[PDB]
C-alpha cells in the first residue's frame, strides 16, 4: 500500500495549505518567492508553517534544515529528499 | 474497479461491505434479544433466591433453655 | 563420499543393529522370568539377591 | 581398532608421495573412509565392553569418542584451506601429516590398555598441537599462549605420572579391567589425599577448571581453525573422559575431599558465564563458553550418579560439535573482514542469507535446543545434582538463563540490525562453509534422533 | 552538536523550544479545536516579553521557561511513525540492500538484466573517470590545512560533477 | 478469549495498516462511517469485553466471578477483580471512543478502504464465532465441578453492576 | 498521477467550534488564527457522528423487526 | 478407536508437509500462502471430527 | 516502470549448493529407502519361535530383522 | 503377541448403543465410510504383505544361560571367578530393571483404564508395585556408580547386620 | 516550580537546563569551533578514504583496534597492586564462595544426618 | 454478606466460624429428624464414571442427565427438563446446609449467651 | 482434485496402516479411559442390562 | 511503597477470609472413604449425618 508522488501534485498541495494560511495573500504567491525578502512574516511563524508542512507529511525534518528552507521551492526539494519520488 | 482515492473529502463506499457490516450489528442485536428472553433469566438463575434460613428460633431444633 | 555413501549409509547402520546392552533380549528375558514367578506364586523380585542361608555374617 | 590404527599409519605417506594439486583430494577422501570404517566399530553389547587385545578396549565412552574423533578429522582437513593455499607445498605436507600424526595419537589415547599408556599417549596428544598453534597462529602472541599451554598442561599433569607408578607398585598391573576388579577403599590418610589431589588436579588442569583457565581464552583467540577445533573438542573432553576412567578407584574420599572442587567449579561457571557477556573478540566468546560447559562438565564427573554420568557425556559430545560448528563459523567471519573483534562485522542478514540459518542453529545448540544432546546432558546432569543437593538448581538455572543470554547476544552483536556500508570487500558465501556446516549439523541431529549410542557405558 | 557551525544561537535555542514545545503541547491536547486554542495562548505567551533588548534578563527568563518546560512535558509524546524512536526508523530495512553489491551475480542473471547493468556500468566509468585529477585538487588545495566545517564547495568553477558525490548520491531508496 | 482477541487484533490491524502505520491513539480519533465494516467489528469486539449480557464473554468472565465471590476467597482478590473489571469496561468506553467517534484526525492524501475479499472473509468467520461458538462451547461439555447457582443479592447481579458503573 | 485539486477558498470558515474558539480569542485580544485547516474534518459527509449509546444502538434497525416476527413465530 | 487415533494423529502430521516441502523445492513457488491456507482448512476438517466422537 | 529494480544480494551461489545437496541426498536417498522397502515388503522380518530339544544355534538367527 | 497373564487387562465392558434420536447420527454414517474407504486398502496391502512374509521363514532365538556359581564361592582374587559371577550379576540388574519398568506400566496402564476411579481397580497392583519398589530401594539404590558386584554385596551383609543388630537389640 | 531535576548515573540529565549553555564566553565558544575542527578533520579524512571507486578492502579504523588493544591486552600493564584494590578482589572472589560452601556444609550435614536417623521421604527414591 | 464484618468487628462466640463447623453434637434440640435416603446405589455411583467431590446426594438426577445427554447426542438442546431438576435439587441440598448453619448460629447464640450472661 | 485427494487421504492410509498393526503387536500402546455405564444401560458384547435405581418421590 | 502496599493489604486478607452462610459439604460415605485413601478392610467407622 503506497501510492507514489510526482512533483507537480506535491508543488500544488504545499501551495494549496500555504494559501489556506492566513497573513499571506492568494494575490502574488510564487513558488520562488521567499519569506524574509518580501512577505517579511515571522520566524516564529515561518517555524510555524514548518509545523504545518510535518503535520501534512508525517515526518520531522531536523533543526540544522530548519534554518535553511526560507521559500517553497526548498520545501518540495527537501520532502522530494526524503520521500524521494523520482520518475 | 477497486479503489480510487480523494483529497479532504467522505470516503467512498460500495453497498456490499455497508450491507455487511450494518447484518453483523443487527444479527448481534437480534441474537442477545433472542438470547435474553429465550431461557434466561440470568439475574436470578432460575431461582429465587430464598431468606435467609428461615429467621426462625424454636425450629430446627434448639432448646429455650 | 561424505553424504551420499557416508551420511545416509551410517544412518540406515545406527537405525537398526543389534541392540546395545541385550536390550530386547532383556525385555523378553523379564517378560519370562516374570511369567514364571506369577505362575509359581511367590513375589516378583524377591529381595535379598544373594543367599542368606550362604552367607557368614562376622557376629559381635 | 588396530585395524583403525594401521591405515592411519598408512595414511601418513599418502601426503608425501601424492603429487601437486593431488594430496588434498586423496587426504580427504580417505580419511573419510576411515570414518566409515570406524563407524563399523559399534559392536559393543551388555554385560562387558567390546576388549581385544593385550593392545587394545573399547567402551561405550570410547566409542562415541573415537568415533567422533576419527569423523572431525575429514571436516577439519577441508576446513584448514584459504590460509595455506599460498604457503609452500612441502609446509603443507608437513601440517596435513602433523594432523593426521595427531589423529594417531588420540586414537592411541582412547583405546590404552593401562593408564601409564593413557599418560604417555595423552602428552603425546599434548605435543603436536603446539607446533602446529605457534606455526600457524596469525597473531603475535602466539609465543605466549604456546607457552602457557604446554607449561599448565605438563606442569598439572605431571604428578599423575608418579601416582600411577605408585598405584602400579600398590595394588599391582594398571590395567581397567583388573583395577575394576581391585579397588577397595583407600580412607582418609593425608597421602591418600595428596594422590587423589595430584591425579584429579592433573585432570582438572585438563579441563580446565576456573582456577587456572587463562591458558584457554588466548589458545582459541591465537590459534589457526584446525589447532582450535582439535584442542576444544578433543583435548577438553579427553581429559573428561580420562578423569572418568581414573574415578573408578579412590571411592571412600571423595565426600570427605570432593566439596571444594565442587565449589570452585560451580562459582567459576556463574563468573565465566558473567564474563563471556560483556568481552568482544567473537572467537573469545566460543572460548569462554566452552569453560561454562566443561565446568558443568566436572560438577557431572565429581557428582557419582549414572544418571549424571550420562548427562556427562551426553554435554561432551554435544559441545564438541556446536563448539567445533561455532569456531568455523569465527573463521568464516574472519576470512570476511580480517577484523576478530565483535563489533565491527555487523548486518549480514541482507548479504548470506542461509548463513544467517547456520547461525541461528548455532546459537540454538548453545541455547539448548530442546530435543538437541546439549539440553539432554544439561538436563540430566541437574537432575543428578537436584538429588545430590535441594538448593544448587539456583546457580543451575542462573548459568541457563545467562548461557541463553550471551548465545543470543552473540547472535545478534554480529547477524542483526544494520550492515555498516563501508566494508565492500566480502565475498559471497562459498559452497566451502555451507559443505562444512551440512557436516557438522546433520550428524548431530542424526544424534538427537536416538541417542542411545551417545549415552555411557551406565546406559 | 551540528555539522557546520559550533554553537546553535540563542534565538535558535529558542526556537527548538518553541518546536518542542508545540511539538509535546501536540501530545497533551486531543481533539485539535482546543489544541489550537492552547496554540495561540501559546504564541500570545511568547508575544508577551519578546521583543525585550536584554541579553541576561533574556537567557534568565529563558532558564526559567526551560525549568517550567521540563515540569510541563508530556511523558510520552506523539512521535511520528518515521522518527527515531518511532514506529518505522528502518522498517522496510529488510530490502535494503546496499549498491555496492549486485556486481558479484552470476552473469547468467546479468543476463537476466541487460539494461540497467550496462547502463549502471557507464554510471562506474563516469565515476572512476572524474575522480581523481579535479575532485582531489579541490579538496586538496581549495581549503585551508583546518577544514573547519562539515560541508564541501560543489565543483563551481569548470567541469565535472561536484566532489564526494557517490555515496550520496548513489544511495538506496528507503523505501522499496 | 482466543476467538475474541484474535478477531481483536485482527480488526485493529486492518485499521492500522490501512491508515500508513499510525497506530497511535493521538492522532486517530473519527473513524465512525470511515469504512464501516471494521467499525463493526471493533464495537462487537470491546462490547463483548466485559460480556454485555448474555454473549460468549458474559459466560467465562461472569462465571469466573460468581465462583470468586462464592469461595473462601482472600476479601482483598475479590475487590482486586472488582476494580479491575471496572478498569476494563472504562478503556473498553475510550479505546472506541478514541477509535472511533471523535473528529477524523490523520492527514490528506488518503487511503481509506479495506476492499479484499481475504480480510471480509477473515472477519466476517471469526465475528460469527464470537456469536455463536463460546454458547456452543459452553453448553455441550459435563459440569466438572459442583454449580454454585446459589447466590444472595447483589453477587449474581454484580457483574452487570460493575460493567454498567 | 492526477489529483484534480478540490479547491480552497471552499469552506468559509463556518465551523462551530472554530466560531467558539475565535470568539474567545478575539475576546482575549489575539485576532490571528491559522486558518480554516480544520473545515475538512469538520464538514463534508462528517458533522456529525453518532451518539456513544448510538453505537450499541446501531443494530435495531433490522433488529426489533426480526426479533418481534421470531417471537411471534 | 482405529478412526479416532487415526484421525487424531493425521491432525498432527498434516502440518509437517509443507516445511519440507519447500526445502525440498529447489524451484520458485507461488501458491505457498494458498497451500499453507488450504492445508490448515484441511487440519480443521480433520480436527471438527474427533471432539464431537468424544462429547457423544 | 511501474515495477522498479529490486536489489536482491545473490541467489546463484545458495541455489547452487541446495541444488547440489538435494541431488546428491537424492542419489542415494532413493535406492536406500527402496531397497529397505522390497527387504520388509519381500523378505520378511523373522518368526518367534524358540530354540528347539537338543540343538545349537549360531550368534546370528537371535535377531528379528533380517538385515540386522 | 503378548501373555495376557502377564500383561492383564480387564475384558471389554462394552456398553450398547441407544438412540433415542432421529437427526440421525452424522458419525455412523461417517464410520462406515472410513471403513469402506480406509479398512480395505489395508487389509488388502497387509494380506499381500502377509502371503509375502508366508513365502519363506525366518527365526529369531531367545539366547539362553546357564549359572554359573556365585560370587561368594569366589576367593579374594579368582580373576577368572569373578568375571562369570558379575557379568551374571549385570545381567541380574538388568532384568531386574526391566521388572520394575513391566509393573510400572501396569500402573500407568491401571490409572489410563479407570479414569478417576483411581483408588478403585488399583489396590493390588498398587500394592505389588510398593512391595518391588521396596524392595528395589533397599538393594540396589543407594550404592553408586563404579558398581562392580561388590558394592551391592557389602551393601547387603550390612543390611542383614544392621537388622540383626535391630532383632537383637528389639527382642 | 520545580525541583530542578536531580540527575543520577542511572538516569541521565536533559540538553536543555545543562546550566552551561548560557554564560558561553568566547573560551568556550573557541573551545567549540576548535572540537568542530577536530570533528571537521575526521571526516574529511574519513570521505577521502572512503568514496574511492578503486579501493576494495575495508576503512581499517585505528580507533576501534586502539580500543580492542586496550581493553584485551593492555590490561596487565598497567597494575600495581593496592591495599584496596586487593581487599575488593578477595571480598569478591572469595566471599561468595565461602557463603556457598556454609550453605553446602549446612544442607549436606542436615540431609545426611536426617538419612543416617532413617527417615527420609524414600518411599520411593529411585532416580538418585 | 455483612455477617463477615459482624464477625470481624464484634464477638467471635456467637458468630460461626468456618472450618470448625461441627461445635454441638446433634439432634441437640430437635427429638428424632433424621432419614439419610441415599438411593445413589454405591456401585452403581462407581460404575458410572463420575467425579470426585460429585458423589454427593442428588446423584441420580445427574445420572438421568448424563444418560439423557448421552442417548440424544446430536440433539443439542434436549436436556433442560432434568438439568433443572438436578438444579432443584442441589438448589435444596444449598438451603439445607444454609439452614443447618444458620441453626448452628442461633444454637450458640441463644444458649450460651443465656447461660453466659446469666452464670 | 485429485491433490486434495492425496493431500488428505494418503497420510491417513500410512497412518490406519501404523496404528493397527506393528503397534498394536507392540503389547503396552494405546489405551483408553473406558467408557461410561449407566442402571439403564446393557452390555453390547456380553449383554445384561443393569437393574435401576429406585423411586425418585418428592422431586 | 506500592508493592509494600499490597503485600501489607495482601497479609490482611490472608488473615481475613471470606465465608459465606453455608456449612461443610456431607458427603454421605465417610467423606469418600474406599474413594479416598482406601483400606478396604481396615477401618470402616461409623459416623453419620444427621438431617436438619
Ligand atoms: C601434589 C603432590 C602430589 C604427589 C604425588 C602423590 C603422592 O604420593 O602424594 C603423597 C606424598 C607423600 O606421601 P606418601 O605416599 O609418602 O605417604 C606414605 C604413605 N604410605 C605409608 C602408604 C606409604 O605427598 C607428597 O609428596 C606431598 C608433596
Amino acid at each position: 500500500d503506497a501510492p507514489p508522488l510526482t512533483l507537480e501534485g506535491i508543488k500544488d498541495r504545499v501551495l494549496y495549505v500555504l494559501k489556506l494560511y492566513d497573513k499571506i495573500d492568494p494575490e502574488k504567491l510564487s513558488v520562488n518567492s521567499h519569506f524574509m525578502k518580501d512577505l517579511g512574516l515571522d520566524s516564529l511563524d515561518q517555524v510555524e508553517i514548518i509545523m504545518a508542512m510535518e503535520d501534512e507529511f508525517g515526518f520531522e525534518i531536523p533543526d540544522i534544515d530548519a534554518e535553511k528552507l526560507m521559500c517553497p521551492q526548498e520545501i518540495v526539494d527537501y520532502i522530494a529528499d526524503k520521500k524521494d519520488v523520482y520518475e | 474497479a477497486h479503489i480510487e482515492p480523494r483529497y479532504r473529502q467522505f470516503p467512498q463506499l460500495t453497498r456490499s461491505q455497508v450491507i455487511q457490516a450494518e447484518f453483523f450489528s443487527a444479527t448481534m442485536w437480534f441474537w442477545i434479544l433472542w438470547r435474553f428472553w429465550h431461557d434466561s433469566d440470568a439475574v436470578l438463575g432460575h431461582f429465587p433466591y430464598p431468606d435467609p434460613s428461615q429467621w426462625t428460633d424454636e425450629e430446627l431444633g434448639i432448646p429455650p433453655d | 563420499f561424505g553424504f551420499s555413501i557416508v551420511l545416509v549409509l551410517g544412518s540406515t547402520f545406527v537405525a537398526y543393529l543389534p541392540d546395545y546392552r541385550m536390550q530386547e533380549w532383556a525385555r523378553r528375558e523379564a517378560e519370562r522370568l516374570v511369567k514364571y514367578r506369577e505362575a509359581h506364586g511367590l513375589p516378583l523380585m524377591e529381595s535379598n539377591c544373594f543367599d542368606p542361608s550362604k552367607i557368614q555374617l562376622p557376629e559381635d | 581398532m588396530l585395524k583403525y590404527i594401521i591405515p592411519t599409519m598408512m595414511l601418513m605417506p599418502l601426503t608425501w608421495l601424492s603429487k601437486n594439486s593431488m594430496i588434498w583430494i586423496n587426504t580427504t577422501l580417505h580419511s573419510l573412509l576411515i570414518s566409515l570404517t570406524s563407524l563399523l566399530l559399534l559392536n559393543q553389547f551388555g554385560d562387558n565392553s567390546l576388549n581385544f587385545s593385550l593392545t587394545f578396549f573399547s567402551d561405550s565412552l570410547s566409542t562415541p569418542l573415537l568415533i567422533l574423533t576419527m569423523w572431525l578429522l575429514p571436516l577439519m582437513l577441508m576446513a584448514s584451506q584459504h590460509h595455506l593455499s599460498k604457503e609452500n607445498l612441502a609446509r603443507k605436507k608437513l601440517f596435513i601429516s602433523m594432523l593426521i600424526l595427531l589423529q594417531l595419537f588420540l586414537i592411541m589415547t582412547f583405546t590404552a590398555t593401562e593408564l601409564i599408556f593413557f599418560y604417555i599417549m595423552f602428552e603425546a596428544t599434548l605435543v603436536p598441537t603446539l607446533i602446529i598453534i605457534t606455526r600457524w597462529g596469525n597473531q603475535t602472541e602466539r609465543l605466549n599462549a604456546g607457552l602457557y599451554f604446554l607449561f599448565y598442561t605438563l606442569a598439572g599433569s605431571l604428578p599423575l605420572l608418579v601416582a600411577l607408578i605408585y598405584i602400579q607398585n600398590t595394588m599391582g598391573s594398571l590395567n581397567f579391567l583388573i583395577l575394576q576388579y581391585w579397588v577397595q577403599p583407600m580412607p582418609n590418610s593425608w597421602s591418600n589425599t595428596f594422590m587423589w589431589l595430584a591425579c584429579m588436579m592433573a585432570f582438572m588442569v585438563k579441563m580446565p577448571l576456573y582456577g587456572l583457565h587463562l591458558w584457554l581464552p588466548k589458545a582459541h583467540v591465537e590459534a589457526p581453525i584446525a589447532g582450535s577445533m582439535v584442542l576444544a573438542a578433543i583435548l577438553l573432553k579427553l581429559g573428561g573422559y580420562g578423569m572418568m576412567r581414573i574415578t573408578l578407584l579412590l571411592n571412600p574420599i571423595t565426600d570427605f575431599m570432593a566439596y571444594p572442587f565442587i565449589m570452585l567449579s560451580l562459582w567459576g561457571m556463574i563468573m565465566t558465564s558473567s564474563i563471556c557477556l560483556r568481552q568482544t573478540d567473537l572467537k573469545s566468546l566460543i572460548a569462554y563458553s566452552s569453560v561454562s560447559h566443561m565446568a558443568l562438565v566436572i560438577v557431572a564427573i565429581l557428582i557419582q550418579t549414572p544418571w549424571s554420568y550420562m548427562g556427562a557425556t551426553a554435554l561432551m559430545i554435544a559441545h564438541g560439535l556446536t563448539s567445533s560448528m561455532l569456531f568455523c563459523l569465527a573463521n568464516s567471519n574472519y576470512e570476511r573482514v580480517h577484523s576478530r573483534t565483535m563489533i565491527l562485522a555487523r548486518g549480514l542478514q541482507t548479504l548470506l542469507p542461509l548463513m544467517a540459518a547456520w547461525w541461528l542453529l548455532a546459537s540454538l545448540t548453545n541455547l539448548a535446543l530442546p530435543p538437541s544432546i546439549n539440553l539432554i546432558g544439561e538436563l540430566f546432569v541437574v537432575m543428578s545434582t537436584f538429588s545430590w543437593s535441594n538448593i544448587t538448581i539456583i546457580l543451575m538455572g542462573l548459568n541457563m538463563v545467562i548461557t541463553a543470554l550471551y548465545s543470543l547476544y552473540m547472535l545478534i552483536t554480529t547477524q542483526r540490525g544494520k550492515h555498516t556500508h563501508h566494508i565492500n570487500n566480502i565475498l559471497p558465501s562459498f559452497t566451502r562453509e555451507n559443505a562444512l556446516m551440512s557436516l557438522h549439523m546433520l550428524p548431530l541431529l542424526l544424534l538427537s534422533l536416538n541417542p542411545k549410542i551417545i549415552l555411557g557405558p551406565l546406559y | 552538536f551540528l555539522p557546520s557551525a559550533a554553537y546553535l544561537t540563542h534565538q535558535q535555542k529558542v526556537l527548538q523550544l518553541y518546536k518542542r514545545a508545540l511539538r509535546h503541547l501536540e501530545s497533551r491536547c486531543v481533539h485539535r479545536d482546543k489544541y489550537r486554542y492552547f496554540a495561540c495562548l501559546l504564541r500570545a505567551r511568547f508575544d508577551e516579553h519578546k521583543n525585550e533588548k536584554d541579553m541576561v534578563k533574556a537567557t534568565q527568563l529563558l532558564r526559567e521557561a526551560e525549568k517550567e518546560f521540563w515540569h510541563g512535558q508530556h511523558p510520552q509524546p506523539y512521535i511520528f511513525p518515521e522518527s527515531p524512536g518511532g514506529t518505522s526508523y528502518e522498517r522496510y530495512e529488510c530490502y535494503k540492500v546496499p549498491e555496492w553489491c549486485l556486481d558479484d551475480w552470476h552473469p547468467s542473471e546479468k543476463a537476466m538484466y541487460p539494461d540497467y547493468f550496462a547502463k549502471r556500468e557507464q554510471w562506474k566509468k563516469l565515476r572512476r573517470e572524474s575522480w581523481e585529477r579535479e575532485v582531489k585538487q579541490l579538496q586538496e588545495e581549495t581549503p585551508v590545512g583546518g577544514p573547519r566545517t562539515e560541508a564541501l564547495p560543489p565543483a563551481r568553477k569548470q567541469g565535472d560533477l561536484p566532489p564526494l558525490w557517490w555515496h550520496i548520491v548513489t544511495r538506496p531508496r528507503e523505501r522499496p | 478469549h482466543a476467538f475474541f482477541k484474535a478477531m481483536l487484533f485482527m480488526c485493529s490491524g486492518s485499521i492500522i495498516h490501512s491508515l500508513n502505520d499510525e497506530q497511535d491513539i493521538r492522532k486517530m480519533g473519527g473513524l465512525f462511517k470511515a469504512m464501516p465494516f471494521t467499525t463493526t467489528a471493533l464495537i462487537i469486539g470491546s462490547l463483548a469485553l466485559t460480556g454485555m449480557p448474555f454473549l460468549t464473554g458474559f459466560y467465562s468472565k461472569d462465571l469466573i466471578i460468581e465462583s470468586a465471590n462464592t469461595s473462601y476467597t482472600n476479601a482483598w482478590a475479590l475487590l482486586m477483580t472488582l476494580v479491575a473489571t471496572s478498569f476494563t469496561a472504562i478503556y473498553s468506553t475510550r479505546i472506541i471512543f478514541f477509535a472511533l467517534l471523535g473528529q477524523p484526525r490523520f492527514p490528506t492524501l488518503i487511503n481509506i478502504n479495506e476492499n479484499n475479499p481475504f480480510l471480509i472473509n477473515s472477519i466476517k468467520r471469526l465475528l460469527i464465532g464470537s456469536l455463536f461458538a463460546g454458547f456452543i462451547i459452553s453448553n455441550n461439555i459435563p459440569p466438572m465441578t459442583i454449580p454454585q447457582m446459589t447466590m444472595p443479592h447483589y453477587l449474581k447481579m454484580t457483574a452487570l453492576t460493575v460493567t454498567i458503573l | 498521477s492526477k489529483m484534480e485539486l478540490p479547491d480552497y477558498k471552499q469552506w468559509k470558515i463556518e465551523g462551530t467550534p472554530l466560531e467558539t474558539v475565535q470568539e474567545k480569542l478575539a475576546a482575549r485580544g489575539l485576532r490571528d488564527p491559522w486558518g480554516r485547516n480544520e473545515a475538512w474534518r469538520y464538514m463534508g459527509g462528517f458533522a456529525n457522528n453518532v451518539s456513544f449509546v448510538g453505537a450499541l444502538l446501531k443494530g435495531f434497525k433490522w433488529g426489533f423487526a426480526a426479533f418481534v416476527v421470531a417471537v411471534g413465530a | 478407536m482405529n478412526l479416532f487415533s487415526s484421525l487424531t494423529l493425521v491432525t498432527l502430521i498434516l502440518l509437517t508437509m509443507p516445511i519440507a516441502a519447500i526445502n525440498f523445492n529447489t524451484h520458485k513457488f507461488t501458491n505457498y500462502p494458498l497451500y499453507v491456507k488450504t492445508t490448515i482448512s484441511c487440519a480443521f476438517i480433520t480436527s471438527m471430527i474427533p471432539t464431537m466422537m468424544f462429547i457423544h | 516502470g511501474k515495477r522498479l529494480f529490486i536489489i536482491k544480494p545473490s541467489g546463484f551461489y545458495d541455489k547452487r549448493f541446495l541444488k547440489l545437496l538435494r541431488f546428491y541426498i537424492l542419489l542415494t536417498g532413493i535406492p536406500v529407502v527402496i531397497g529397505i522397502t522390497l527387504i520388509n515388503v519381500f523378505i520378511g522380518e523373522a518368526e518367534l519361535a524358540e530354540i528347539p530339544e537338543g540343538y545349537v544355534p549360531e550368534h546370528w538367527e537371535y535377531f528379528k530383522h533380517p538385515i540386522s | 503377541s503378548w501373555d495376557k497373564d502377564v500383561y492383564p487387562e480387564p475384558p471389554r465392558r462394552t456398553p450398547a448403543p441407544s438412540p433415542q434420536t432421529s437427526l440421525p447420527n452424522p458419525i455412523t454414517y461417517l464410520t462406515k465410510a472410513f471403513d469402506l474407504l480406509v479398512d480395505r486398502p489395508v487389509t488388502l496391502v497387509r494380506e499381500f504383505i502377509e502371503r509375502q512374509h508366508a513365502k519363506n521363514k525366518y527365526y529369531y532365538y531367545h539366547r539362553e544361560f546357564r549359572r554359573v556359581p556365585d560370587i561368594t564361592e569366589c576367593h579374594e582374587k579368582d580373576v577368572l571367578c569373578m568375571f562369570e559371577a558379575e557379568m551374571q550379576w549385570k545381567r541380574d540388574y538388568k532384568v531386574d530393571q526391566e521388572i520394575v519398568n513391566i509393573i510400572q506400566e501396569r500402573l500407568k496402564a491401571c490409572q489410563q483404564r479407570e479414569g478417576e476411579s483411581h483408588r478403585q481397580n488399583c489396590a493390588k497392583e498398587l500394592q505389588q508395585f510398593t512391595q518391588v519398589v521396596k524392595a528395589y530401594q533397599d538393594r540396589y539404590h543407594d550404592l553408586g556408580a563404579h558398581y562392580s558386584a561388590r558394592k551391592c554385596l557389602a551393601k547387603q551383609k550390612q543390611r542383614m547386620l544392621a537388622e540383626r543388630k535391630a532383632t537383637k537389640e528389639a527382642a | 516550580s520545580f525541583p530542578k531535576y536531580e540527575p543520577s548515573r542511572l538516569a541521565s540529565l536533559p540538553t536543555t537546563l545543562d546550566p552551561a549553555e548560557y554564560d558561553i564566553s568566547s573560551e568556550t565558544r573557541k573551545a567549540q569551533a576548535e572540537r568542530l575542527a577536530i570533528r571537521s578533520r575526521l571526516k574529511r579524512e574519513y570521505q577521502l578514504q572512503y568514496n574511492d571507486p578503486s579501493r576494495r578492502g575495508v576503512v581499517e579504523d585505528p580507533a576501534l583496534i586502539r580500543w580492542t588493544c586496550a581493553r584485551s591486552a593492555n590490561v596487565y600493564p598497567n597494575f600495581r597492586p593496592n591495599t584496596k584494590t586487593s581487599l575488593l578482589g578477595a571480598l569478591f572472589g572469595i566471599g561468595p564462595l565461602i557463603f556457598w560452601y556454609y550453605v553446602f556444609k549446612t544442607d549436606r550435614d542436615r540431609k545426611e544426618k536426617l538419612i543416617q536417623e532413617g527417615k527420609l521421604d524414600r518411599t520411593f527414591n529411585i532416580s538418585y | 454478606g455483612a455477617h463477615l464484618a459482624r464477625r470481624y468487628l464484634g464477638d467471635a462466640s456467637v458468630e460461626p466460624e468456618p472450618l470448625r463447623m461441627p461445635t454441638f453434637p446433634p439432634d441437640y434440640g430437635f427429638p428424632e429428624r433424621k432419614e439419610r435416603e441415599m438411593v445413589a446405589t454405591q456401585q452403581e455411583m462407581n460404575d458410572a464414571q463420575l467425579v470426585l467431590q460429585q458423589r454427593d446426594y442428588c446423584a441420580h438426577y445427574l445420572i438421568r442427565f448424563l444418560k439423557c445427554k448421552r442417548d440424544s447426542f446430536p440433539n443439542f438442546l434436549a436436556c433442560k427438563h432434568e438439568q433443572h431438576d438436578w438444579d432443584y435439587c442441589e438448589h435444596l441440598d444449598y438451603v439445607k446446609r444454609m439452614k443447618e448453619f444458620e441453626r448452628e448460629r442461633r444454637l450458640l447464640q441463644r444458649k450460651k449467651r443465656r447461660e453466659q450472661r446469666e452464670a | 482434485s485429485i491433490f486434495a485427494f492425496t493431500h488428505v487421504l494418503i497420510p491417513v492410509w500410512i497412518i490406519h496402516y501404523y496404528l493397527k498393526y506393528h503397534v498394536t503387536t507392540k503389547p503396552y500402546t494405546i489405551v483408553e479411559k473406558k467408557p461410561r455405564i449407566f442402571p439403564g444401560d446393557t452390555i453390547l458384547e456380553t449383554g445384561e442390562v443393569i437393574p435401576p435405581m429406585k423411586e425418585f418421590p418428592d422431586q | 511503597g506500592f508493592v509494600a502496599f499490597m503485600l501489607f493489604m495482601f497479609w490482611v486478607g490472608e488473615t481475613y477470609p471470606t465465608y459465606q452462610p453455608v456449612g461443610p459439604k456431607q458427603y454421605p460415605y465417610n467423606n469418600l472413604y474406599l474413594e479416598r485413601g482406601g483400606d478396604p478392610n481396615k477401618e470402616p467407622e461409623p459416623v453419620v449425618h444427621y438431617e436438619i
